[PDB]
Formats: C-alpha cells, sequence, structure tokens
DNA sequence: GCTCTGCTTATCGGTAGAGTG
DNA sequence: CACTCTACCGATAAGCAGAGCTACCTCTCGAT
RNA sequence: UAUCGAGAGGU
C-alpha cells in the first residue's frame, strides 16, 4: 500500500505554498484520470472512441464542442454518485459571471 | 505588511525616561556651548556654534522626536511598554557598521549635521510597503510604517549618531542602505497562505496546554458560546 | 481544432427545431447570425461577401503576403502558389478560377459603385451582386427572401448592376 | 447473529499468548461497556473503592 | 482590457519566494527538454543548476503574470524583477 | 502521458453549475433501459441485456472492451442507464423542501399565493440570492390559506378561489388538512407525489424565479422522481470472496429491489388490486428509492441486508471522515511514499535524512535523458532494479515502460534524448519528510537524501523539536517528488534550513538539545 | 429621532418605514444614559461622503460586497444614523504599525 | 457563399522551439494548419487575412509539461454552402448518372433525376454532353444550380445539386 | 461538514461554483491558486530575441 | 452519550377596532 | 363617549429532532 | 490479489 497524505498534510503544503507538489501528490502519485465532458451540457455523458477519433454527447446532439479534463478518479466517482441522486454537477471550462 | 519570520523585539527609545533624560539625549543647542555637540567628535566643530539656519534643522529633528514620543505615549502604548517585535534589527546594523568601518576611536567624524537629518528623513520615505501615488495608498503606506519610523528616528538622531555610535559618512550611508534593503526583505510575499499559518500557529500550542482558562475557554470563544462559565 | 467568436449555448430545458439550414428561409445556423462579434467583443453586422468582393480580398491578401515576405518589393496560378501546402494551393486555385469566371465587377471602381448602390439582409446583398439577373421575376425566385420586404427599385438595381457589369 | 448490532462486541477475545505474563493478565480482565462517545471522566477515574 | 500598463504597475518589484520556486522549476523542466539556454554551460549541467545560473544573470526567458483580486493583471519579466 | 491520445482540447474546470437532472435529460444521456432484476442472462454466463450489468453500461473486465465506447476498462468512464418508475415517488433529500413549496403555491392551479402588488412580497422578490429569496417568500405565503381570485371595479389576478391546506410531514408522506367552513370538520387527504408533480408543472416561469428555482437547471418538479438514473458498474463493482465466488455491491442489490418493487406496482393497477394493497406496494417503492439514496432517515427502520447490517446508501458514501470527500478527495493514499522507525545520528547534517538502501531501491525518480546525463543513466540501467545505484524502468516518449526486472539484454538498451529513466533514489535528492500529527508546517520539511545501511530513517538531533520526534518507536514518512517542478518547490520552499525561524512566534523552532546541550555547558 | 421610555408596539413600529423619504429612528431612553462612542474600545467612526466612498472602491478595485461590514443596528451605526450602502472610516490604534485605517460598509 | 469569419487556433509549442523566431514560426504554422482545410461548422477556410501581421499573443506555460499554449486569433475568408442556395458553377465531368460541377473549392453532383427531361445524355456527340434543342451542357459549360443537400466528411464536404427548377440550367 | 445537505441544496437552487477556493481545486486535481499557483507563467518572446539566429525554429 | 445551535410549534399578550349601552 | 368583544402581528419559550466528536501506523479474526 | 466489520496495539 501507499501512505495516506491526509487532510493535515494537505494543510501543511498549503502553508508552504507548494501548489505544484500538492497537485502532483494528489494526482500523478494517486488517482489521476482523464474524462471527456460536453461543452454544452457539462456532463460526463460523452461517448469517446479514441481510435476512431469520434466524440459525441448524444443528449445535446454534439460532436464538436467537447473537452478532456484531468481530474481525480474519486472526483469522477463523486460526480457520478451525485448524478445517481438526480443532481447535475456540470463541469464547464469557461466562466460567465 | 510584514512576514512573521522577520520581526524581533526592539526598544523604541523615545518612549521611556523623564522629560529631562529625553531632552538630554536628543536635543542639540548650537547656542549654549556646553549643550552643543562635543568638539572632539566632529571635524567641523568650529563652524557649528551660532548657526541659526542649522539650528532650524535640529529644531525640526527634535520637534519630530517630540511628536513621536507624544504619539507613542498617548495613542499607541499608554502603559509605557517600549519593547516590541519590529523588523530590521537596528542594534545589529550599527554594530556591524562599527566593525566594518573600524569606528573605534576617539576619531572625529566627517559626517555633517544636515546629512544626518536629511538622510534619515529621506530614508523614511523609501520604506515602501505599498507603492502608488494615489492619495489613499500614500496614507496607508504612512500608517503601515508609522511605528517603524519612530524606532528609526529614535536611534538615528543627530546627537546619538555622533556622540554615542560615532558613525562617519561612509558608515552612516551604509546603515541607511542596509535598513532600506532589510525592510524590503521583511515584507510578506504575495501568495502566502496566511490563513492556514494563522490556524496552525494558534492551534498547535493548544494541543500541548477563578476564571475559565485553557481549552474550555478557547472553546467558549471560538464557538461564540452564549452562556460562559 | 479551430474555433470562433460564438461560444456559450449551454443547455436549456426546451429544444429547438428552427435550426435546419435552409438558404431559402435565411436560416444559416448558429455561426452566421446577423450580429457577429470581433476578437475584442465589439458588436458587428455579419460580413457576407459577393463573388466580386471575395475576389478582391483574396487576391489582395495573397499578393500582400507575398510582398511582406519579400521585404517590400498578377496571374492567379502564380498568386495561389503563395499559400503553404498542396491542399491550400488546391482550394485557392480552384476558388480563384471560379471567381475569375463569375465575378461580374472585376475591379474596385465598379465594386464600390455596387457597394454604394446596395448600401436589407447581408446574405441577400451578396446574392444580388453574385447572381446576374434580367427581371424582378428571376430575382424573387432565386432569392425567395426578398418576397416580404416590400421595397424594390430592384429593377433599376438589376439594370444598373447589369450596366455596370463589364463585357467578357 | 441476526442482531449483531445492539449486541455487545468484544465479550469474547482471542487469548493473548505473546508471553506468559500477558496470558495471566488476559484471563483476569474486566470491561465497562460505556463507549467512547460522551467523554466525561468519572467512570474512567481510579475510584477509592477500587483499593 | 484586463492588462495593466507597465507605467501603472504598483506591485512589488522583487521576485517573490513563490515566483522564484516556480520559475526555477518550470525553467529546469524546459531545459531538460532541450530549450535554448541563454547562458554558458560549464561544469554544472543539472537542469536546476543551469536554471539557477540563468536566474543569477537575469536571463530566464519567462514572465510572471500577477493576477490582482479583480482579475486584472501585471506582466513582469524575470529580467526586470529584482533577485536577492 | 499514461493517457492515450485524444484530439479533444485539454482544459481545466473553471465553473461547476449545479442543478437537478430533469426526466427528459435522464433519458437523453442514457445508453440502455433497465427493466429486468435478474443480473445474469440465465446463470448461463454473460450479463442479461436490459439487466443491471448490461455491457452497454461499461466495461469493468480486463478482457472485454466497452460495448458503448469501445475503450478498455482503464479508459471507459462508465455510462448511465435509466429505469422508468411505474409511479412517481419523492426524492428523500427534498421532501422538506417540497413541503415548503406546497405551502407557497396554490395546490390547485400552481400560482404563487402572493403577488408583486403586495409591498412586503414585492420586497422579497428583490433578493438576489436564490436561497434567501425562497425563504423570504415562504415566510409570507405559508399563512395565506386561500388563492385570491381578485387583486386586493374588479381587477382579477388569475386566482381560482380555492382554500389552501395545512401541510404536515409524516415520514415519507405529506398530509394536507383543509378547514371546511364556524369550526366544522376538516378532511386531511394524502398529497401523493403524482398529485404534487402535476401541480408543480403548472408553476409559471415567472413564479419559478420568485421561488428561487431555475427554469433551465433546477425546475421544482424535478424534485419528484419519475425516472431513475442507473449508475454504471464503475460506481458499484462486484467483489470475489474466494476466487470463484462473487457478490454484488449494496447499490446493485438495492437497485434490484427498486426494480422488483417497480414491477409489483405495474402488476396491481392492471388486475388483482385490493386497494389497501395498492397503497402498501406503492409505499414500498417509495421506501426502496428513498433508502437507496439515504439510509439514515430519522424515525423509521433502516433498510437491511440479509446479513443483518444496514445498507450502504449513496449518502453514507460521501459523508464523514472516511467518506468520498475527506477520505478520497481532501486526502488520499499516494505512490512514492515510505515509512519506517526513526533513529538519531550525530554525524548527519541538519537538512539530511538517512534512507535505508532497501527503501532507496524501491523508490524512484524519473530523470529525463539528455546529452549531459545519458552516460550516467545507462550505468544505472545496467545495474538494474536490485543494485544501487540502479534503475527500475525506462520510459519512452510514447509512454511505454520497459521493466528492467524482466529485460535480460539490459546492456543492449540505448537511451534516446527525451526518454525518462526511473532511477533509484540517490544522495542529495530532495524528499519531503513528515511526522504525524502534522500540527504545523515544519511537521513536513524537505531533506537531502543520504543512502545508508540498516533499516531506520536517520535524523539530525536538532530537527527532532519541530517534528516532536524522538526514538522510542516513533515512525516517520517520506515522499519523493516526481518532477523538476516539484523537486524545486521542496528544495526552494520547504527545505529544513528555510524553516529554522517560524512565523508562529518570530523565533527559531530548532536548537541545541540533549547530549550536545548538556555537553556544551 | 423618537426617544421612548419602555417600549414601542410592533404595530406602531410599522409606521416607521411608511414615511419616506423622511427617516424615523427610535432609541430607548435608557440606552442613551451613557454615550458609548466615548468608550476606550470604540475608535472614532467617520462617515465617508459619496465621493470618498467611490474613491475607496477604486483604490482597492472593490465591489461593495467585498468590504468588511457593520450592521445597521450596530450601536455606532445607530449613533451616526448610517443607512444601507454608507461607509465609515475607522482610524485605530495598532501594536504593529501604530495606526491602521479600517473601513466598514453598512448593511 | 463567402464570408469573413473571426477564428482562432490553439497552438502548443514544445520548449525546443523557444527561440528567437518563435512568433514568426507560429504565424507560418497557423497558415500551414488552417488554409485549405474544411469543417462542417465554418466551411472551407480559403485564405487568412493579413497573415504576416497576426498577433499570436503570449504563450502560457502549461504546469507540469513546460510546453507553451498560444491562442492565435485571426480573420479569414471562408466558404460554406447551404441547402437552398443558388450558385453558378463549371461542369467538370458528364456521365450517364448526371454531371459534376465545380463551385469554387468543392464539387457538386447533379443526378439525372434532378435534370429536366428534355436534356438527354448523348455519348456519341463530340464532346459528350447533355443536349436538347437550344440547350447544351458539355464539360466547361457555365451552369446555374441550386444546392439541395450538403453532406459533411469534415475533410471535404459533399453537395448535391439540381437544375430541375425555374431559371436554373445552362447560361 | 454537512456534506450531502450542502450538495442537495446546491442542486435545488442551481448554485454556480466559481472554483476559486483552495478546496475546490484540490478536489478537482488542479493547481490551486496559492503560493506557487497564485500567478501564471508566460514565455518571454522579447527576451528570446537576443539569441543568435541559428537558434531559430525551422 | 454527551454537548451545542438552529429550526419548527405553542403561548402570550398586545393592541387595535367594531360593535355596545 | 366610555365600554366590552374578538381578528391580528409581535415576542416568547418550547420542544424537538439531528450534526459533530485528533492524526498517521501495525496485526489477527469472523462473516459474506 | 477481495469486501464488510470487530478486537488488540504503536507514536
Ligand atoms: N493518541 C495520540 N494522538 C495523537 N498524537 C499522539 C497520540 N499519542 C502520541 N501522540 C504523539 O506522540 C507524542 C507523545 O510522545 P510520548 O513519547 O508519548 C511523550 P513526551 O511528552 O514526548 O515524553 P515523556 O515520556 O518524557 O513524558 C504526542 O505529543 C504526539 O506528538
Ligand atoms: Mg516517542
Ligand atoms: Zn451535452
Ligand atoms: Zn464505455
Ligand atoms: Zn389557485
Amino acid at each position: 500500500g501507499g501512505l495516506r497524505f491526509g487532510e493535515m498534510e494537505r494543510d501543511c503544503m498549503i502553508a508552504h505554498g507548494a501548489a505544484g507538489f500538492l497537485k502532483e501528490r494528489l494526482m500523478e502519485a494517486s488517482d489521476a484520470f482523464r474524462v471527456h465532458v460536453c461543452g454544452i451540457c457539462g456532463l460526463m455523458s460523452v461517448i469517446a472512441n479514441l481510435k476512431k477519433n469520434q466524440f459525441e454527447c448524444r443528449s445535446c446532439k454534439n460532436k464538436t464542442n467537447i473537452y478532456q479534463l484531468h481530474i481525480p478518479y474519486a472526483a469522477k466517482l463523486l460526480f457520478q454518485e451525485l448524478m445517481a441522486m438526480n443532481i447535475a454537477p456540470r463541469l464547464y471550462t469557461e466562466r460567465s459571471g | 505588511g510584514l512576514d512573521g519570520t522577520q520581526v524581533e523585539r526592539q526598544t523604541i527609545d523615545t518612549i521611556p525616561g523623564s522629560d529631562k533624560a529625553f531632552h538630554k539625549r536628543y536635543y542639540v543647542d548650537l547656542m549654549d556651548e556646553k549643550n552643543s555637540i562635543k568638539p572632539d567628535v566632529i571635524e567641523y566643530a568650529a563652524d557649528i556654534l551660532g548657526d541659526v539656519e542649522l539650528q532650524k534643522e535640529l529644531n525640526s529633528e527634535y520637534e519630530q522626536l517630540v511628536s513621536d514620543r507624544k504619539f507613542l505615549r498617548e495613542i499607541v502604548f499608554v502603559n509605557g511598554d517600549h519593547n516590541w517585535p519590529l523588523p530590521v534589527n537596528l542594534r545589529r546594523i550599527i554594530q556591524n557598521a562599527q566593525q566594518i568601518f573600524h569606528l573605534d576611536r576617539a576619531k572625529a567624524s566627517d559626517l555633517t549635521i544636515p546629512e544626518i537629518i536629511h538622510g534619515v528623513r529621506d530614508l523614511c520615505k523609501k520604506l515602501f510597503v505599498l507603492r502608488g501615488e494615489n492619495e489613499l495608498i500614500k496614507e496607508a503606506q504612512q500608517n503601515a510604517t508609522s511605528l517603524f519610523q519612530c524606532l528609526v528616528r529614535a536611534r538615528l538622531a543627530t546627537r546619538r549618531i555622533l556622540e554615542e555610535f560615532r558613525l562617519n559618512r561612509d558608515a552612516f550611508e551604509w546603515v541607511l542602505g542596509t535598513i532600506e534593503a532589510q525592510f524590503q526583505r521583511s515584507l510578506v510575499h504575495p501568495g502566502e497562505m496566511v490563513g492556514v499559518i494563522a490556524a496552525q500557529s494558534i492551534g498547535e500550542p493548544a494541543t500541548q496546554m477563578n476564571v475559565t482558562l485553557g481549552v474550555p475557554r478557547l472553546k467558549e470563544i471560538l464557538n461564540v458560546a452564549k452562556n460562559i462559565k | 481544432v479551430s474555433t470562433s467568436t460564438v461560444g456559450a449555448r449551454r443547455r436549456r430545458a426546451k429544444q429547438q427545431v428552427d435550426d435546419e439550414e435552409n438558404a431559402t428561409l435565411l436560416r444559416l445556423g448558429p455561426e452566421f447570425a446577423l450580429k457577429q462579434y470581433d476578437h475584442d467583443g465589439n458588436e458587428h453586422d455579419l460580413i457576407a461577401l459577393s463573388l466580386s468582393e471575395s475576389r478582391l480580398l483574396i487576391r489582395e491578401a495573397l499578393k500582400a503576403r507575398s510582398r511582406a515576405r519579400n521585404g517590400g518589393v498578377i496571374d492567379d496560378d502564380e498568386l495561389a502558389k503563395v499559400t503553404s501546402g498542396a491542399v491550400a494551393n488546391g482550394v485557392v486555385k480552384k476558388t480563384l478560377d471560379y471567381l475569375n469566371t463569375f465575378a461580374r465587377f472585376k475591379d474596385e471602381e465598379t465594386c464600390t459603385a455596387v457597394d454604394q448602390l446596395l448600401h436589407l439582409h447581408p446574405f441577400e446583398i451578396a446574392q444580388l451582386s453574385s447572381l446576374g439577373c434580367e427581371d424582378v421575376d428571376e430575382a424573387i425566385t432565386l432569392i425567395p427572401s426578398l418576397a416580404a420586404k416590400k421595397e424594390v427599385n430592384l429593377q433599376r438595381i438589376l439594370d444598373e448592376l447589369n450596366r455596370l457589369e463589364d463585357p467578357y | 447473529q441476526k442482531k449483531a448490532m445492539s449486541s455487545r462486541a468484544g465479550v469474547s477475545q482471542v487469548l493473548n499468548r505473546y508471553t506468559y505474563s500477558s496470558t495471566l493478565s488476559h484471563l483476569r480482565r474486566t470491561n465497562t461497556p460505556i463507549g467512547r462517545d460522551g467523554k466525561l471522566a468519572k467512570p474512567r477515574q481510579l475510584h477509592n473503592t477500587h483499593w | 482590457e484586463l492588462a495593466i500598463l507597465k507605467e501603472e504597475r504598483t506591485t512589488t518589484p522583487y521576485l517573490t519566494k513563490y515566483e522564484r520556486a516556480r520559475i526555477l522549476g518550470t525553467r529546469a523542466l524546459q531545459i531538460s527538454m532541450n530549450a535554448p539556454v541563454l547562458v554558458d554551460i560549464e561544469g554544472e549541467t543539472d537542469p536546476l543548476q543551469i536554471a539557477m545560473k540563468e536566474l543569477s544573470q537575469r536571463k530566464i526567458p519567462l514572465v510572471i503574470r500577477r493576477y490582482l483580486p479583480d482579475g486584472s493583471y501585471e506582466d513582469w519579466g524575470c529580467d526586470e524583477l529584482i533577485v536577492d | 502521458s499514461q493517457f492515450p491520445y485524444s484530439s479533444a482540447p485539454l482544459r481545466s474546470v473553471k465553473e461547476v453549475q449545479f442543478g437537478l437532472l430533469s426526466p427528459e435529460e435522464i433519458r437523453a444521456i442514457s445508453v440502455v433501459k433497465i427493466e429486468y432484476p435478474e443480473i445474469m442472462d440465465e446463470s448461463r454466463q454473460r450479463p442479461r441485456e436490459g439487466g443491471l450489468n448490461d455491457p452497454k453500461l461499461g466495461s469493468i473486465d480486463r478482457n472485454f472492451k466497452c460495448q458503448t465506447c469501445g475503450e478498455g476498462m482503464a479508459e471507459c468512464p462508465g455510462h448511465f442507464g435509466h429505469m422508468e418508475l411505474a409511479k412517481p415517488v419523492f426524492h428523500i433529500g427534498f421532501i422538506p423542501k417540497i413541503k415548503k413549496v406546497c405551502e407557497c403555491i396554490c395546490m390547485n392551479c400552481g400560482k404563487l399565493l402572493l403577488d408583486e402588488t403586495n409591498p412586503t412580497m414585492a420586497q422579497a422578490i428583490r433578493i438576489r440570492d436564490p436561497k434567501k429569496r425562497f425563504n423570504a417568500v415562504w415566510q409570507l405565503c405559508k399563512t395565506k390559506m386561500v388563492c385570491e381570485a381578485d387583486a386586493p371595479k374588479v381587477v382579477s389576478r388569475g386566482g381560482c378561489g380555492n382554500t389552501q391546506p395545512v401541510v404536515r410531514k409524516d415520514g415519507m408522506k405529506l398530509w394536507g388538512t383543509w378547514k371546511k367552513s364556524r369550526d366544522a370538520q376538516p378532511e386531511r387527504k394524502l398529497l401523493t407525489p403524482g398529485e404534487i408533480l402535476n401541480v408543480f408543472k403548472h408553476i409559471s416561469p415567472e413564479d419559478c424565479f420568485r421561488l428561487g428555482f431555475n427554469e433551465d437547471y433546477a425546475r421544482p418538479e424535478w424534485m419528484i422522481i419519475t425516472v431513475l438514473p442507473v449508475p454504471p458498474p464503475q460506481v458499484r463493482p462486484s467483489i470475489a470472496m474466494d476466487e470463484t465466488t462473487q457478490g454484488q455491491d449494496d447499490l446493485t442489490h438495492k437497485l434490484s429491489d427498486i426494480l422488483k418493487a417497480n414491477i409489483n406496482v405495474q402488476k396491481l393497477e392492471m388486475d388483482g388490486s385490493p386497494q389497501h394493497i395498492i397503497n402498501e406496494v406503492e409505499q414500498l417503492l417509495q421506501f426502496h428509492v428513498a433508502t437507496y439514496m439515504d439510509n439514515d432517515i430519522a424515525g423509521q427502520p433502516q433498510a437491511l441486508q440479509k446479513s443483518g447490517r444496514p445498507v450502504k446508501a449513496i449518502r453514507a458514501r460521501l459523508k464523514g471522515k472516511e467518506g468520498r470527500l475527506r477520505g478520497n478527495l481532501m486526502g488520499k493514499r499516494v505512490d512514492f511514499s515510505a515509512r519506517t522507525v526513526i533513529s538519531g545520528d550525530p554525524n548527519l547534517e541538519l537538512d539530511q535524512v538517512g534512507v535505508p538502501i532497501s527503501i532507496a531501491k524501491t523508490l524512484s525518480y524519473p530523470e529525463t535523458v539528455t546529452q549531459y546525463n545519458i552516460h550516467r543513466l545507462t550505468e544505472y540501467v545496467r545495474n538494474g532494479p536490485n543494485e544501487h545505484p540502479g534503475a527500475k524502468y525506462v520510459i519512452r516518449d510514447n509512454g511505454d515502460r520497459i521493466d528492467l526486472r524482466y529485460h535480460k539484454r539490459a546492456g543492449d538498451i540505448v537511451l534516446q534524448y527525451g526518454w525518462k529513466v526511473e532511477r533509484h533514489l540517490m544522495d542529495d535528492d530532495p524528499v519531503l519528510f513528515n511526522r504525524q500529527p502534522s500540527l504545523h508546517k515544519m511537521s513536513m520539511m524537505a531533506h537531502r537524501v543520504k543512502v545508508m545501511p540498516y533499516s531506520t530513517f536517520r535524523l539530525n538531533l536538532s530537527v527532532t523539536s519541530p517534528y516532536n520526534a524522538d526514538f522510542d518507536g516513533d515512525e516517520m514518512n517520506l515522499h519523493v517528488p516526481q518532477s523538476e517542478e516539484t523537486r524545486a518547490e521542496l528544495s526552494q520552499l520547504c527545505a529544513v534550513p528555510l524553516q529554522i525561524v517560524s512565523p508562529q512566534s518570530n523565533k527559531p523552532v530548532m536548537g541545541i538539545v540533549q547530549d550536545t546541550l548538556c555537553g556544551v555547558r | 429621532i423618537f426617544i421612548y421610555q419602555n417600549n414601542i408596539t410592533p404595530s406602531a413600529n410599522k409606521m416607521i418605514p411608511t414615511v419616506s423619504p423622511a427617516i424615523i429612528e427610535t432609541f430607548q431612553e435608557s440606552d442613551l444614559v451613557v454615550n458609548i462612542t466615548h468608550h476606550e474600545l470604540v475608535p472614532k467612526h467617520i462617515r465617508l461622503s459619496d465621493g470618498e466612498k467611490s474613491q475607496l472602491l477604486q483604490r482597492y478595485k472593490l465591489k461593495e460586497s467585498q468590504l468588511p461590514r457593520i450592521q445597521r443596528e450596530d450601536p455606532v451605526a445607530r449613533y451616526l444614523g448610517l443607512k444601507r450602502g454608507q461607509v465609515v472610516k475607522i482610524i485605530r490604534r495598532s501594536e504593529t504599525s501604530g495606526r491602521y485605517a479600517s473601513y466598514r460598509i453598512c448593511l | 457563399m463567402f464570408f469573413l469569419k473571426d477564428l482562432s487556433l490553439i497552438l502548443t509549442l514544445h520548449p525546443s522551439y523557444f527561440g528567437p523566431q518563435m512568433n514568426q514560426y507560429l504565424r507560418e504554422k497557423l497558415l500551414t494548419d488552417v488554409e485549405g482545410t474544411c469543417t462542417g461548422q465554418f466551411g472551407y477556410i480559403v485564405t487568412v487575412l493579413d497573415g504576416m501581421n497576426i498577433d499570436v499573443g503570449k504563450g502560457r506555460i502549461i504546469p507540469g509539461s513546460g510546453s507553451a499554449e498560444f491562442e492565435v486569433k485571426y480573420r479569414a475568408v471562408v466558404w460554406k454552402p447551404f441547402k437552398g442556395e443558388v450558385v453558378d458553377a463549371i461542369v467538370s465531368n458528364v456521365s450517364p448518372i448526371g454531371f459534376f460541377a465545380d463551385v469554387g473549392p468543392l464539387n457538386v453532383f447533379v443526378s439525372t433525376r434532378l435534370i429536366p427531361d428534355n436534356l438527354v445524355y448523348n455519348p456519341s456527340n463530340s464532346p459528350p454532353a447533355y443536349m436538347s434543342n437550344d440547350e447544351l451542357i458539355t464539360k466547361g459549360s457555365k451552369v446555374r444550380l441550386k444546392v439541395v443537400g450538403t453532406r459533411t466528411d469534415v475533410n471535404e464536404i459533399y453537395a448535391i445539386g439540381s437544375i430541375k427548377e425555374d431559371f436554373l440550367g445552362a447560361i | 461538514e454537512e456534506t450531502v445537505e450542502i450538495l442537495f441544496e446546491a442542486g435545488a437552487a442551481a448554485e454556480l461554483d466559481d472554483c476559486r477556493g483552495v478546496s475546490e481545486n484540490v478536489m478537482l486535481g488542479q493547481l490551486a491558486p496559492m503560493g506557487t499557483g497564485a500567478f501564471d507563467v508566460m514565455i518571454d518572446e522579447k527576451l528570446l530575441t537576443s539569441l543568435p539566429a541559428d537558434y531559430a525554429p525551422t
């Protein structure tokens, strides 16, 4: 197994201002994952065949406005668990105010 | 605007003492010869006595020190405490200049009085915490450095520089350059996560520690308890 | 890969079927709305280009790029060689020859005359210039959007357009 | 078994055999089933009557 | 729009400890990927060492974009920020 | 680099727009309808299409690619299904909010019981924050017990005149009591989810806003469940107790229970329904859909597994010290870490840490191959994973790792510039060192490695104080940065010498101690 | 300014916002026996003019919601009759700098 | 149908390209990558305006990879066809199933069922053409067609025409 | 604290989360706006032009 | 199993105003 | 013009339920 | 190279 980098160790790296190190610990050294999201509806509802080079969010009828994200696997899991309870957590890559 | 690692307890020398002892240390009288600067510590001792235009400077110096003493005694530190954490340890800067420039002796200083008063007064305008010409920025900058300026003026007074520390021109310009550089180094750096640092600095001692005290009292405060013990 | 100024369009509860592109009904899709925005956020009317306008811009841009590469010192087959890559040489050469044989107003003198004559949707303004016509009957057929606008002169427009049209 | 919650846990334990002294102590141990939720201190104190 | 003109910059003219650590690390990474180096490389060939040499000569070709709370920003080159 | 190439632009998340999933949207994103509670085809291997492990939901198997996206189990994110419910049920999380909305609007036509003509009510619509607006509105409309047909000549506001109920919550059920006109007899009827659903669909867009809801993202009838999103197997994996014995996740069983209970609601209203049975069977569908999401409902028994323990609902997955946020997102277990007993060393520099050889051969750092280190790194590769100073992997620009344990011709490897060599941990590598509890920032400081025999981590005695370490069994943790950027953060921000003075009290946190302090006197 | 002795009925208390643009303020006569702004711990609060407030917001590039706040019912806000949106400037002793200017905006 | 469109392209630059001609490299790279390519969303990007003066902006260094990301904003002449749009063309080939007509960048297929009945394919004629009595559609004939369908391959677009309507045909 | 209640209320009120906090970015695996993350790093095209011409991209 | 706070229900007047002699 | 007699909103408690309860680490044992 | 628990321990 791997050691637990717990919340108090997180706080220590915040105090150090070591943002790169903390990101790396919690991604490259753990559960970093790539997901595809729809640029319109913000859900992880994209069907992505990478050898065929084709992406589509069927709900939005969208094959062009599609982004990939690097997030913790446990974040992908959290968001799917919220969806299973009828909560829509929409991940957008641009602001609007 | 300072980083917690960059301050040390220093005494602000215009706060203690009687009005007589205060006047004895800081006032220079170019008229009364026995209340002027000693002649063996300066080269220009002859051209000093009687100069009313140079006495106007020394009056503006002493009036400022009196303002400081009044400000510190009536507004900031009513109970008279004069030892406080402040940046840039002035005692070390001076004793290094005394060693670097061999300020031993019994040697007359070539440092003229207007150089001291204008040098120090110009220093207190280069201690930039906040930059910008906006009226509010300049006001915030003056408030941010008010206490430190008093510490500086209380040390770098004409009489003390010449009689007590015995600085020459080379050493005095170095002290000014060093103070300015060390003050910049003592500013907190943007990006500093002072929230978590505050949280750990207060929380860590608590893990190792007829009015209520200790942890039960801390809990009453932080929880904003309605019925304290 | 390459994207544009129009963004957003986040999901709404109600769908829309006023979208299918029909040039007859002036439905040009989400990219070619009447009001566009430049790279500074400023509002701007859609820039639709007649065959004659487009011939001037493309030819000017290609020879201006060639001059800039030469530090500041004619033919379409030579002008299309300014582009980079055989795919670009192809599309540009095929586009110039098409414009070379269907641009009525082949100079900027006549083109600005047509510009002032016409200056009404930007799509129609480019169609009237690109498609030579004899009568009003032929214009409201090929461009069925001019139906309910109710403000002709159309005929003297077409007459001036056809008179301005140089021989070949 | 069907009531494993609400039932008390740890009443039976694997007999400690690390060393002889530890076996003797294990056979003479007692348990107060108060919990760990609700701190207090009173049942944890060495009461005079424990003498 | 958001960008603050050089003449109206109000933020500190010194490189911060956080800017220094990120600049050194970022530049080190770029050097190990064979980015053009702006100083002579003698005996010290580690990416971090070369990056520290460029820093000491004000030769790291990077710019700090300091965001202010309202979203506006000042670009400062590492050639112009003061290094202790 | 370990992710296969995708043409989609890589971006980060700048905004999260929360809301509810409409019934239409739940169906639009679904890749399969879930109808059959039998997980397996017929115990004849493979999963039953339309069942809870329909392969269209995604691949969790090393040898079967996903039948929806074509990707292996590593890339496949999982895809949702949908399950149509025979009868609308409450969302267990939203019952108390549904109750508040019912008391706000007319339970007949769906109009806000008060209008902008009412000055105080006109003040409440001014509130910019949706949550606060909803409360200010609800504080007014709760007591309005009649839908007014007329504004306060006759000017009509569109009201219907009906009296409003006094709504009370009773478990998963809402009861409304209308006071028939002095005092007479009041009749409390049940406010079914379906009844409330239809009333809610008649709320106007303008009244939807005044209630703090959102026409596109949080429409108030989406708090009633008519179609359930079925999460993919990635959310609810199976486990194998003894190689050939596999059990299902608590969520898989609970969705089976919802599916079974849904079928029995269809089996009643079409044939043998003794009424008092229709209410018992519909109530059971409400139960399974509620305890699937939240199994700590106060005042009623928990859903139980046949083993007797309570079911692990989704709500319990996310809360608490061990839940999804504090246990998997704010902190987590990490690679390139180590732990062992600590010892003191009078002959180490303040900023060093002595690292056992075995630990230094297990941990690694991926050094990029350049002209300046290719000779050095080839030597490490020849030494291999078991001899120090050595190396464990060679990483190509494509991402393919070469495992140096199984490469019998390691001497015939040629390193290309731009490749990476995962070499052993070596002297002066910066590492983050840490003793729990991590009470302040100098509980985690960067030390310079010194590789040493024997199995303890070695500390200079003067760093014991900030760590509050001693050597009576204490253990400490070591973390290895994996890039030029994170190495530099350790050496340039966290290194021991940078930490000698702490901002806590503008004074040092390290001094001379024990033997050296006794001896110096 | 209406000083009462014991209470003001909630029904009569509603006659207070029905009288704009004129402003009615109420004080219990007890609460005024001591002037609280004369206390050591209450530094001098000075209301900013509409122009001074704008100058403050631009210097910090601030929205109003990003300033520290003072409640309308705050004893010193009531003493000054602060209305929603108005800002006080507060000059204060400081043990690290001697003097520090704090700004609060009224809710 | 020609337009002026404001477009942009994200270019990622590897650190070995962090040299003295970086901006000029990106400007050439934009042109090589964008000119002549087709998308269903904008159409054919024919030529980029003011290529040698394009403002490439500053490159953002991507944390963890060292590479720099530029957003190169530009303005181009684009050509996209539309269903319903009438356009002129030049026929490239004639065959028993109709003819093919070059409308600028792309090629349009007109099938026999979208050709008026009196136009008869005559292979014996030299050169081969669809003929009538006063009509003549051979290779190189100016024709006016109506785009009745656009199909998108994201590489080349495919449009099917018709001259089976009023005012359409040879000109 | 109150993890699930916060998220239910956020859905029902269509809360927009601008992801400016430290915790947001930690849980999204993104460089947090703190310390070394409180600014962006750009490439200095002007300082690169002092290199010789043979260093130029081809 | 124990402390706290906020939120959801009864009691308290308290008036404040038409019905009254 | 002196009386009550009830419809109001205060201000009460008032009772209630739940939410929370240091960090990291080791090992054995039983049930599914 | 399982999961859920419990118990005993280390600093
Ligand atoms: N239950 C616990 N929870 C959290 N931290 C704990 C702990 N038990 C021990 N620790 C950690 O270990 C330290 C205890 O050190 P010990 O070795 O137990 C006593 P000391 O005060 O260092 O020495 P002494 O034996 O001379 O009195 C605590 O200060 C903390 O750092
Ligand atoms: Mg110990
Ligand atoms: Zn979508
Ligand atoms: Zn899949
Ligand atoms: Zn109604």
